[PDB]
RNA sequence: UCGGUUUUUCAACCGGAUCUUUCCUUCUGGCUAACCUGUACUCCUUGUGGGUGCAGGCGAAC
């Protein structure tokens, strides 16, 4: 990781699923990238500019994807209580 | 018979993470288990945990914020004599750097680190990473 | 032990060099010698008072309690004027990391101012070989009286 | 006749509770004899934000069942009389140490007397009309215990906006952070 | 998960949160304690005692309202039997399924069923030993277990 | 699924789930007010009896057992505690 | 400062004394170190900077 010279070793440092904090590597050939699109006035969605979301593949796999997505949409305000906390 | 409780938590909670959920609900809940909740929570492997009152043993809801990878007792709480800390870390540890071996001693529960710092030692208890 | 009597068997049973002066007549009528063993242990009333007489009494005999002083569960009272203690210990086998309990019983010799049951703790202090096993000599016993203040249920 | 409702008398908040009680015995036939059978072991007042200071009001312990049974409408005429201020009725309990391995045995420790007990004994007292449900400790973070103490859908209308002035009061007597709730 | 059987229920009692009187509940605790040693003349076991309390009457559980546990209060007053209830009724359970052997021989599975009860009669018998509320030589035979069942 | 509040769940579900296994353990069952259509007097029955109940004054019969909750003898009124 | 060495701004870390409804085994005495003192009040910058000094008495200093 670091060196004692201070600078950094660690070729790359990998993405982590935003749904379970678990690290997604580099031959994870099931896991995903969601852009939502940041919106304005008029709709119109403002180009080249979004809310990202990285989902290990392990998830996916599961099933309880698309719950986690919402989850993590109704936190950022993207959608308005579609998931609730208290199941 | 639920011969420990301390291992059934942990266990229960080695499951919950391996699933990828983020709340556990232990069900026996001690002070021993509490006190080795609250060093994975000053380590930062763990997130909020509360203590439910049943008026009979307890239940404790537990937050996971995903970075602990194994929990692990340790069973037959082995007498662990200073210099001997170390061959079990050299075992239950995945590196040098990180992780944490939970012992028992009379100075209270804690880290071996912290044990090491403290000079004392007593019996062994788990493992965190 | 004893159990009664005292004067009860083929010579005459009295502490040596103890002279009861027999023409000014004393308060006891007859002396009795004792000693305090020593290491904070105490003197019991039961061997001073008692009529009793012993050699191999730490108290009132000639025994003289030094060395290792132990402590265990008393096994048998059966044999006269002794007794067998139980010395439970764990014995660490490094191998295993774990440990064996274990045994050894302890010849031990009982001095009539003590009442000893089976199952009363029992501290024992060494002292010079009295028979073919026993090296050991009664000092006090843990085990007052059990339950013998309220035995019945009846409030 | 007030230093005699006090079990030993100094100070003159004390001196002004008994005064007030006495006063409280011109309602009559509820609120005679009762009232009559009645003591102090002190009183503490303990300063709550927003400006109120509760009154903590230390009870001797075989007094309380009756105190209790009394209590709801004695303490309304308290608050009236001495305006701004919530009273509480608060049972004295002894807390006996741990007996430490070195220390002397003392006879058997008895479980009332245990810390813990007399906590939950003077949680007890401090909501009194109103019962005690659920509890939750929450364990943060940051590395500190917070206690969720849940109450009845029922009652709370004689606690209202004391409840604040409670917790105050608890962290004053034990130092632990409390925080009450309704579930409905 | 059961002691002889290969049964695995869970079916049990779930006592409630508050230890204090129900709020509807009125009456009195010596009220309560002087029924309790009323039934007890009368020549009931504590548990049938309590259930007669829950159904005629308002109590939820002695405890919660007098303070004390029936067989206690049975104890203070001087009323808690010579053997403990459920012993008893496990000697004569015993003594009944011994009585029928004694009638007809080649029910192998009453046999079987005996065995499983002495054992578990023992096992009390050792716990009261420990305990000392049987005098500390008890024991459990067959014409003796029938006279204190009789 | 993966995220829950644990600690208060919706109040449907806790009344689906089993007694123990709730939250924290809790009766189902609950005590009666029973009115004896004759006399008037009130009788607390239990809800689940065992035992067949009888008014305290008049033998009358309020309750029948059967395996869970207690049967009511149809002349007499209740009003839940 | 003559590659080493002293404090402060600061830290985490390991202790110690306490006070919190808290005794830590308790006295029968030896030494009561000390001032809780105040007996004459002042060697003295306008002072509570400082100490020759002994009847009541803190004992942890053994
Ligand atoms: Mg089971
Ligand atoms: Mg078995
Ligand atoms: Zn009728």
């Amino acid at each position: 990781m670091e060196n004692d010279k201070g600078q950094l070793v660690e070729l790359y440092v990998p993405r982590k699923c935003s749904a379970t904090n678990r690290i997604i590597k580099a031959k994870d050939h099931s896991s995903v990238q969601i852009n939502i699109a940041q919106v304005d006035e008029e709709g119109r969605a403002i180009p080249g500019e979004y809310v990202t979301y990285a989902l290990s593949g392990y998830i996916r796999a599961r099933g309880e994807a698309d719950d986690s997505l919402n989850r993590l949409a109704q936190q950022d305000g993207l959608l308005k209580n579609v998931w609730s906390y208290s199941r | 018979t639920r011969t420990s409780v301390l291992a059934d938590a942990l266990n229960a909670i080695n499951n919950a993470e391996k699933t990828g959920k983020r709340q556990v609900l232990i069900r026996p809940s001690s002070k021993v288990i509490i006190k080795f909740l609250q060093v994975m929570q000053k380590h930062g492997y763990i997130g909020e945990f509360e203590y439910i009152d049943d008026h009979r043993s307890g239940k404790i809801v537990v937050q996971l914020n995903g970075r602990l990878n194994k929990c692990g007792v340790i069973s037959p709480r082995f007498n662990v004599k200073i210099a001997d800390v170390e061959k079990w870390t050299a075992n239950l540890l995945p590196a040098r750097q990180f992780g944490y071996v939970i012992l028992t001693t009379s100075a209270g529960i804690m880290d071996h680190e912290e044990a090491h710092r403290k000079h004392v030692s007593g019996k062994i208890l788990g493992f965190v990473y | 032990s004893t159990e009664l009597t005292v004067q009860s068997e083929r010579a005459f049973q009295k502490q040596p060099h103890i002279f009861t002066n027999p023409k000014a007549k004393a308060n006891r009528k007859t002396k009795r010698w004792y000693k305090n063993v020593g290491l904070g242990f105490k003197t019991p009333k039961t061997a001073i008072e008692g009529s009793y007489i012993d050699k191999k009494c730490p108290f009132t005999g000639l025994v003289s309690i030094r060395g290792k002083i132990l402590t265990g569960t008393v096994v048998s009272t059966r044999m006269h004027r002794t007794i067998v203690i139980r010395r439970d210990y764990l014995h660490y086998v490094p191998k295993y990391n774990r440990y064996e309990k274990r045994h050894k019983n302890v010849p031990a010799h009982v001095s009539p101012a003590f009442r000893v049951q089976v199952g009363d703790i029992v501290t024992v202090g060494q002292c010079r070989p009295i028979s073919k096993t026993v090296r050991f000599n009664v000092l006090k016993v843990a085990s007052a009286t059990g339950k013998a203040n309220k035995q019945f249920a009846k409030f | 006749p007030q230093a005699k409702i006090l079990s030993q008398a100094p100070t003159e908040l004390e001196l002004q509770v008994a005064q007030a009680f006495i006063d409280l015995e011109n309602n009559s036939p509820e609120l005679k004899a009762d009232l009559r059978a009645l003591q102090f072991k002190s009183i503490r007042e303990i300063e709550v934000a927003g400006g109120k200071k509760a009154l903590a009001v230390f009870v001797p312990v075989p007094s309380l069942a009756a105190y209790h049974k009394v209590q709801i409408k004695l303490t309304r005429e308290l608050e009236k009389k001495f305006q701004d201020r919530h009273v509480i009725f608060l049972a004295e309990r002894r807390i006996l140490p741990k007996p430490s391995r070195k220390s002397r045995q003392t006879q058997k420790r008895p479980r009332s007397r245990t810390l813990t007990a007399v906590h939950d004994k003077i949680l007890e007292d401090l909501v009194f009309p109103t019962e005690i449900v659920g509890k939750r400790v929450r364990y943060l973070v940051g590395g500190n215990k917070i206690q969720k103490i849940l109450l009845n859908s029922k009652d709370v209308q004689h606690i209202d906006n004391k409840l604040e002035s409670f917790q105050a009061v608890y962290n004053k007597l034990t130092g632990k952070q409390i925080v009450f709730e309704i579930p409905s | 998960g059961r002691m002889h059987s290969k049964g695995k229920g869970m079916s049990s009692s779930a006592i409630p949160y508050s230890r204090n009187a129900p709020a509807w509940f009125k009456g009195s605790s010596d009220g309560v304690v002087e029924q309790i040693i009323k039934y007890a003349r009368k020549g009931l076991t504590p548990s049938q005692i309590g259930v007669l309390l829950r159904d005629a009457h308002g109590v939820t559980q002695a405890k919660v309202i007098t303070g004390n546990k029936i067989l206690r209060i049975l104890k203070s007053n001087g009323l808690a039997p010579e053997i403990p209830e459920d012993l008893y009724f496990l000697i004569k359970k015993a003594v009944s399924v011994r009585k029928h052997l004694e009638r007809n021989r080649k029910d192998k599975d009453a046999k079987f069923r005996l065995i499983l009860i002495e054992s578990r009669i023992h096992r009390l018998a050792r716990y009261y030993r420990t305990v000392s509320v049987l005098p500390p030589n008890w024991k459990y035979e067959s014409a003796t277990a029938s006279a204190l069942v009789n | 699924v993966l995220v829950q509040d644990l600690l208060h769940p919706t109040a449907a579900s806790e009344a689906r789930k089993h007694k123990l296994k709730t939250l924290v353990q809790s009766p189902r069952s609950h005590f009666l007010d029973v009115k004896c259509p004759g006399c008037l007097n009130i009788t607390t029955v239990f809800s689940h009896a065992q035992t067949a109940v009888t008014c305290e004054s008049c033998s009358t019969v309020l309750c029948t057992p059967t395996g869970g909750k207690a049967k009511l003898s149809e002349g007499t009124s209740f009003r839940r505690k």
